[PDB]
């Protein structure tokens, strides 16, 4: 089924963004 | 259809996340041309409109489109009109673009010949580019599953990306 994405529903401006040792996202 | 020269990594993520996500490897990455992987139609056009709230031009190509349509996409995208690409799967997609030095899986496939079909390059020699998967804690099954289905080795995300892996 095709549901609405999460990431189509928050703010996609947001400034920052990093990477840590595992590999896991910073937003 | 070979993997030897892509330099394959992956980023754990949120699926919540996803798009301020993709947002920041556009800033960290030397993109020359782009190609972003979705898994169903919907999510390609969706995300299409994302990438151009932030300011990028977007292109986009799914299996509900007409094959008349995917040409002119497909053409004017390798002219190098628009440096972006979004699109799902497709059993006869094309030829590849020499100027995509960054392919992303935005969401991760689940059977091991879909991401040779994404991944994968015409002959090992010559050309030079990187691979990103995004993947959520649910993905992570299907992410050892598919190295080893594969052979190949898909490392986390470092630091910083050296430019002679993909540039």
């Amino acid at each position: 089924d095709e549901n609405l994405p999460e990431w189509a529903i928050e703010n996609p401006s947001k400034l920052g963004g990093s990477f840590d040792a595992s590999g896991a996202f910073h937003g | 259809l070979t993997l030897k020269g892509v330099t394959q990594y992956y980023a754990f993520v949120q699926e919540r996340q996803k798009v301020h996500c993709l947002n920041t490897l556009f800033s960290k990455l030397q993109i020359n041309q782009s190609i972003i992987f979705c898994n169903s139609t919907q999510r390609v056009e969706l995300l299409a409109k994302k990438i151009t709230e932030l300011g990028y031009c977007c292109y986009y190509i799914h299996a509900k489109m007409a094959q008349a349509h995917r040409n002119r996409v497909f053409h004017d995208f390798r002219q190098g009109l628009c440096r972006n690409l979004v699109c799902s799967d497709l059993f006869t997609r094309g030829i590849d673009v020499q100027a995509v030095n960054v392919v992303i899986n935005f969401d991760f496939p689940r059977m091991a010949e879909t991401y040779l079909h994404r991944i994968g390059r015409s002959g090992r020699f010559g050309h030079l580019g990187i691979a990103i998967n995004l993947i959520t804690y649910e993905d992570r099954f299907d992410l050892h599953r598919i190295e080893k289905e594969l052979g190949t080795e898909i490392k986390p995300i470092p630091k910083v990306i050296d430019p002679a892996l993909y540039v």
